[PDB]
């Protein structure tokens, strides 16, 4: 029945004169402010998702353009805005800075530097709400993404241009897999090959102020923050800054894929970005849906994840990786926000809290995590050892219940239990200790052939460091040939079997 | 003077709409005074502005007796509270007034309760451990110095007894001052906490005190409970920035801050979220947790206690506070019924200081070995309920006996819980707890019984209890 | 200029918005007789009521019908601007609420109101309400007052509560 | 031409104000000129009154100001039909997204049309020969019905759709229409390159299957209208040319989720499990059009996805009532030595009498 | 309403007010909205199960669920001396009673 806009104060202006101010297009008057929402009266020339500016200095984004008023979401505190303040329009959309000058500094959600290192040399300005790539400008995932983990490079191997989800519970291996993959790219980014490097893009959304400072200090000590973008977006800001953190970080990382380089975005986390979008929609007088979310809940996460794809040779040859972490409740992977992110991505890495307390570092379930790319985006040297290890790991998981009754084991049951326990313990790595492709191919070949069955279960940790150190001083030609060529011929298979048999006698 | 006088137009519960003049309207988070019939006043914080020279304000007390058209003067700023050394030893309220009947707080300055948090460049990372005295806190999830600590738990698990026992052995020997700000507590818990600090030397009425008391339980309305966290944190932030001291903020409970804002969110014109919560749950919780951190001027070890709703960690008020805390001490209701005092979860509790580069290589192997033995006992217990003890071998039989003795050795008698247990309180150090856990996992205490380690201290108390029980 | 009469805030602000511009150069006396001609020629007429209460027509068709009827009635000053604002905002269905709220502003700032007993009171335009109600109650109780209760109902309720 | 002005713009919902008499009806496509884009399609939903009707945009509404020109097309969302759409990647508005030139079509049929009557339907249920030994004997496909293709990843879902389209075009002479509604960005590019190397889509020769692009990166209007665009091209080959066309909707669960997203943002109340109120009316309007007429039939081979492994949900029980056959692809075979992994006991059909 | 029933000090008169609020459950579900709100405000609760009330053990007071926050300070010295281990004997007898059915 009733409406807003013209009411009492705004209604007693058109009766005396139908003119007053000649603007009513580029400016507006604030009529109601609260809960991070400002109902600016006027601004007829303001476009959708356009930047605004108040009289106190706080910025806004007009997203609910009505017929009488204009709902703008303030990016700061609501104490600076009041009833009757002037709100001007910027004339442009919500954009952010991009280019090669943003590497080495921590930016916010709008592109402003917060690390305190001066200005950022931006080479371009890209919008936040950008379109994804089409079906004609995309190619197959052929490049391999070296993560460093032995259980990630052999099982669910991710490639350049795909979307690998990082599902898990609280403190189970969510942010640990993303931090080890970005720090393992130091062997390719420090060289001269531009096609082998991958610029990281950590987008901390929903975290606290102490969590963002601890992650940036650890990457600078290992020479990993010089080519990694940091998008600071804490929970102490407004709901508009945290919800637009996924779109602003994807626009800055898209400049490298469109030029001829590779990028890797890590949206940490995907659960915090969905809570920021539903908070601004509930205050703008909109209808809700399931789990107190808007109607475009599935379209908000699918639009930002489809832009990270692998381009073809006619577009430049670049790619972009999306590592969204889905923070689950209590291990339920079939929830509301968990099911939407797993169906849109081409693979998901599950992390259970029960396997992390047993000794598996990190807790990565092989029976629940899978990759849609398969062995097409991996090295040829590591694909020969991962083919036989996948069949042995699947057979040992189904027959793992017979481990409690070792006095009734047969011949085939004792061979699968001894080989399955040594393969799972060899893939367990420590924190911030990534391995290369040459060191992981020699460790996986000794456990799949049968050279590690004679050793004990407790000596699996000491055998990983003894075999890697002896192979770098005695047989250095076999490790260097597997990394340069990337495959294994007939001469490399005979030299690897003779070196592993001579070192297993001591 | 130019006092912004306002007229009350609407009054429905805690929310009260005040109508002022054009241009002289107050801003958000502004204290509005109102003259009543007594000698006090009616504090009202402006939440939002409905328009037409009117703004909706939230009363911090009882709204009974307000008529349509009363005078509502504006203070011009926010809710000012007394800071400095004068607030130590006195019971302050949500508006900054004394409730201890000891005269007025002689403070030279008065800071507001609403303030911005620290920036990303002013953050100072650390990796120092803080010894509490418990055997299950110094071995599993260690508390970080200057960080946020969360004691998660249900009703009747041991959330109030965990914060009282830690303040009697860490806050009483610290160099800085404490700040016990209770939000959403009980009426009997506020009187017992003030009398215990006076007999131990924490709050001296005739000498010097180092503990700030901030009242505000569930006996008031919804406006005073939501503003109790901002009033108590303003006095502790001044001692770490202007004075530069390691303050210790004790919130009890931390779950009452999010539940107080959802009670008045329906009358303010906001749509409800999940489980009957407010839409700005992640925005209101992050604005108060980021300000209680450690900067370059001083540290602030926050030891808040989270209350799980009916023992559920998947709620919107418990899962949103787990990302803004270093050490999380989650409690389970199943371990409290078996006799473990307190019910400390050895697998659900995690911390950022549980690494080999902070506690050492010797302490890292003892924490990983105790967690692996406790996790393996849960899988072996399910087979014993259907098959029995005949399916266990020699290695499975020794692991079941070692897991039962390790769970009872971590439960020590607290000093504040002497009226319910009967025995005296024991305090174990950090070096004695790591040496006793490593000797039991090797096979040096396999001949001892399980009752010698229950309700004991370190390795010295376990050997004396076994010889006295056999005589 | 806003007078202290409240009168709702959304629906009652239609007549209060035009009262600020009509209170200049003595233009409040001609607005009372011009507002009554717009409601009397639409209610008891059965012609322009059904053609304007529907949700059809357009923006230019509603403005041309109000200007043609005002040129032969009694509207030439600021009375034509009141009908043009309600036509574009779709507010022509409640024309009786805008004309009734305009007469309450002249009777409050230049006269009394309220009531007393039986029928209406006197509503004088003196100054205070204490010196005007005492001089009008004695002259109205003697002249007339058919009395066709309050004291008999209060005495019967007190006897039943004590038994 | 009927012109309009934009009055509101709240996300995908955009209200346009027309004049008197020139107001558009329901399910009417509205044209809007943008910058880099050709034309922003906006399907009319309902009329709020006072010379105003709310519409739902089928693309991004970012950059629209209050007072933009909105031209009315006069009809619904038309799409190109015939033999010119074979081998090209079409969208929900009937435009090419393959960068191979425009589709030179003689006529354009609308996506919103009524289904067949009771007197023009088939009086007997006929069986559809697929060519497989485990399909023509066990769960036989009905001529003019719906078949559910349930299976996991890497079981043989993409190979079964390519082999069924080539066998029907050689033994019966019928084309196909792959309408991937709610698919991913990487799944759309891999399906077009795999069909060209096998002989299903020829750029220089003769194609036999239509490609309808419908990723989840667009708004709620483009995903919900993706099923109507693909079904309009397959129905034209059975009414004008007379051929047993086969429609593929991958997946079937994406069509039910896209319909409830546009209905919840308009003002409608939700139903059970957060679904839309018109669940039986939206699913029955698109399943009744793929039937058997006097000139031809239109088979449906959509992939039904259960929500969290629950067959009694609102999106699983509503689509199973119109499915005549079922092609369950369990993970028990595959590596066991069966090509493909076709379950002979789980795959059932109503035409096996 | 429950915070006003507290024991006063010696300067206020020395009086006290005891509050006995009964919570009507539905099938023993103590994890409801009105059940969990009243149990976290009071100083203890008396759980009345419907399983032991039908067998004849009146009143059915669960020793493993009902507890008092005051402890032994709100009890007399005569009853606390003769029954000092009454709370520990209820937990030991419950575990030994289930072994007879095995
Ligand atoms: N593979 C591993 N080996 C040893 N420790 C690990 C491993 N992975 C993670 N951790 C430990 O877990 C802690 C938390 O890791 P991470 O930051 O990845 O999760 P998180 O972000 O804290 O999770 P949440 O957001 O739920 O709190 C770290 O302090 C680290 O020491
Ligand atoms: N160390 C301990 N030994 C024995 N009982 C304890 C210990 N710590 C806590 N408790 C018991 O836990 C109960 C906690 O009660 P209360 O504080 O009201 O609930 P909550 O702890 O959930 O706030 C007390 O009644 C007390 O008897
Ligand atoms: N008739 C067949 N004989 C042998 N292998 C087959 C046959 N049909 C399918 N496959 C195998 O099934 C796999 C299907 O892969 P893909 O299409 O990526 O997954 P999905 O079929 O689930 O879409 C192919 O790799 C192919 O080798
Ligand atoms: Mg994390
Ligand atoms: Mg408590």
């Amino acid at each position: 029945k009733a409406a807003p806009t013209e009411v009492s104060s705004i209604l007693e202006s058109k009766i005396r004169g139908v003119s007053d101010e000649a603007n009513l297009d580029e400016t507006g008057r604030v009529l109601s402010v609260g809960d991070g929402i400002a109902r600016v009266f006027g601004l007829n020339n303001c476009q959708a998702e356009e930047l605004v500016e108040f009289a106190s200095g706080v910025k806004g984004m007009a997203l609910n353009l009505e017929p009488g008023q204009v709902g703008i979401v303030l990016f700061g505190s609501d104490r600076e805005v009041k009833e009757g303040e002037i709100v001007k329009r910027t004339g442009k959309i919500v954009d952010v800075p991009i280019g090669p000058g943003m590497l080495g500094r921590v930016v916010d959600a709008l592109g402003n530097p917060i690390d305190g290192k001066g200005p950022i040399e931006a080479t371009g300005y890209a919008i936040a709400q950008l379109k994804a790539p089409g079906i004609l400008p995309r190619r197959s995932v052929f490049e391999p993404m070296q993560t460093g983990l032995k259980a990630v490079d052999a099982l669910v191997p991710i490639g350049r241009g795909q979307r690998e989800l990082i599902i898990g519970d609280r403190q189970t291996g969510k942010t640990a897999v993303a931090l080890d993959t970005i720090l393992n790219q130091k062997r390719w980014n420090d060289g001269n090959d531009e096609s082998k490097k991958l610029y990281c893009v950590y987008v901390a959304v929903g975290q606290k102020r102490s969590t963002v400072a601890q992650l940036v200090q650890t990457l600078e000590q290992n020479d990993a923050m010089k080519y990694s973008i940091v998008v600071a977006a804490t929970a102490s800001e407004a709901a508009p800054l945290q919800y637009l953190a996924p779109f602003t970080a994807c626009a800055i990382a898209e400049w490298f894929r469109d030029n001829g380089k590779h990028a890797l975005i890590v949206y940490d986390d995907l659960s915090k970005q969905a809570v920021a979008y539903r908070q601004l929609s509930l205050l703008l007088r909109r209808p809700p849906g399931r789990e107190a979310y808007p109607g475009d809940v599935f379209y908000l996460h699918s639009r930002l994840l489809e832009r990270a794809a692998k381009m073809s040779d006619a577009n430049g040859g670049g790619s972009l990786t999306a590592l969204p972490v889905i923070e689950t409740q209590g291990g339920d992977v079939s929830a509301y926000i968990p099911t939407n992110v797993i169906s849109i991505t081409d693979g998901q890495i599950f992390l259970e809290a029960e396997l992390f307390y047993k000794g598996i570092r990190p807790a990565i379930n092989v029976g629940l995590s899978v990759s849609r790319v398969g062995s097409a985006a991996q090295v040829k040297a590591m694909k020969q050892v991962a083919g036989s290890l996948k069949l042995f790991l699947a057979q040992y998981r189904e027959v793992a219940a017979f481990a409690q009754f070792g006095s009734d084991l047969d011949a085939s049951t004792k061979q699968t239990l001894s080989r399955g326990e040594r393969l799972t313990q060899l893939l367990k790595q420590k924190q911030y200790s990534p391995q290369a492709s040459e060191e992981q191919v020699p460790v996986i070949y000794a456990g799949v052939n049968g050279f590690l069955d004679n050793i004990p279960i407790e000596r699996i940790p000491e055998f990983e460091e003894q075999f890697i150190a002896y192979l770098k001083a005695n047989e250095g030609d076999i490790l260097e040939a597997i990394r340069t060529k990337g495959e294994l011929s007939s001469e490399l298979l005979d030299k690897l079997k003779s070196a592993t048999e001579t070192f297993v006698a001591t | 003077a130019g006092p912004a006088s306002g007229k009350i137009r609407a009054v429905i519960g805690a929310v009260v709409d005040v109508q002022f003049e054009q241009g002289e309207l107050p801003a958000i988070l502004n204290a509005l005074t109102i003259d009543q019939g007594n000698n006090q006043k009616l504090v009202l914080e402006v939440a939002q502005h409905l328009g037409e020279n009117a703004v909706r304000a939230i009363a911090m007390d009882g709204t009974e007796g307000l008529v349509r058209g009363q005078t509502v003067v504006d203070t011009g700023a926010p809710i000012s509270v007394p800071v400095g050394r004068g607030t130590l030893g006195r019971i302050i309220n949500v508006v900054g007034e004394p409730i201890d009947e000891r005269g007025p707080i002689e403070c030279k300055q008065r800071n507001p309760i609403h303030a911005d948090p620290p920036s990303f460049v002013e953050q100072s990372t650390e990796a120092e451990v803080l010894e509490t005295g418990i055997k299950v806190v110094d071995l599993l999830a260690p508390y970080a110095r200057g960080g946020k600590i969360g004691l998660f738990g249900g009703a009747g698990v041991g959330k109030t007894v965990f914060i009282q026992e830690l303040i009697n052995n860490i806050a009483k020997a610290h160099g800085g001052f404490s700040v016990f700000t209770g939000v959403g507590e009980r009426t009997r818990e506020g009187n017992d906490l003030y009398r215990e600090m006076k007999e131990t030397g924490v709050i001296n009425l005739e000498g010097e005190s180092k503990v700030a008391l901030v009242f505000g339980q569930m006996n008031e309305p919804p406006g005073a409970r939501a503003r109790v966290a901002l009033t108590g944190l303003t006095i502790a932030e001044y001692f770490r920035d202007e004075e530069g001291q390691d303050v210790l903020l004790f919130v009890d409970n931390i779950f009452r801050f999010t539940q107080a804002g959802s009670e008045v969110s329906a009358l303010l014109g906001r749509i409800p979220s999940a489980v009957g919560y407010q839409p700005t749950l992640a925005t209101d919780m992050g604005l108060l947790q980021e300000r209680i951190t450690t900067t370059r001027k001083g540290s602030v070890t926050s030891v808040q206690a989270v209350y799980v709703p009916a023992d559920d960690l998947t709620d919107p008020a418990p899962a949103t506070t787990f990302a803004h805390l270093d050490a999380t001490t989650v409690l389970s209701r199943g371990i409290s019924e078996l006799g473990i005092y307190p019910a400390v979860d050895p697998l659900d509790s995690k911390s950022r200081l549980l690494d080999v580069s902070v506690v050492g290589q010797e302490h890292y192997d003892v924490a990983t070995g105790v967690q692996q033995t406790l996790q393996a006992y849960k899988s072996l217990q399910d087979i014993i309920a259907i098959l029995g003890m005949d399916e266990l071998s020699e290695q499975d039989k020794l692991t079941v006996e070692r897991a039962r003795k390790i769970q009872r050795f971590l439960s020590q008698p607290f000093a504040v819980a002497e009226v319910f247990t009967g025995i005296e309180g024991k305090l174990v150090r950090l070096k004695d707890t790591i040496a006793s856990f490593k000797a039991v996992l090797e096979g040096k205490y396999d001949h001892l019984p399980e009752n010698a380690f229950y309700m004991v201290g370190g390795i010295e108390d376990v050997v004396a209890k076994a010889e006295k029980i056999a005589a | 200029i806003k007078p202290p009469v409240q009168l709702f805030g959304l629906d009652g602000t239609y007549a209060t918005a035009l009262f600020s511009a009509s209170a200049k150069d003595s233009s409040i006396e001609k607005t009372f007789q011009s507002v009554q001609k717009l409601s009397s020629t639409i209610s008891k007429d059965a012609k322009v009521a059904q053609v304007l209460s529907n949700p059809a027509l357009s923006l230019n068709s509603r403005k041309e019908v109000v200007s043609v009827l005002s040129k032969e009635l009694k509207l030439e000053p600021v009375v034509s601007n009141l009908l043009t604002v309600l036509a574009e905002n779709n507010r022509l269905s409640l024309f009786d609420s805008i004309a009734k709220q305009f007469s309450v502003l002249n009777d409050a700032y230049n006269g009394v109101v309220e009531a007393t007993v039986v029928s209406a009171k006197p509503l004088d335009s003196k100054i205070l309400n204490r010196l005007t109600k005492s001089i009008t109650n004695s002259k109205y109780v003697g002249p007339g007052k058919t009395l066709k209760a309050s004291k008999v109902n209060k005495l019967n309720k007190v006897l039943s509560e004590t038994i």
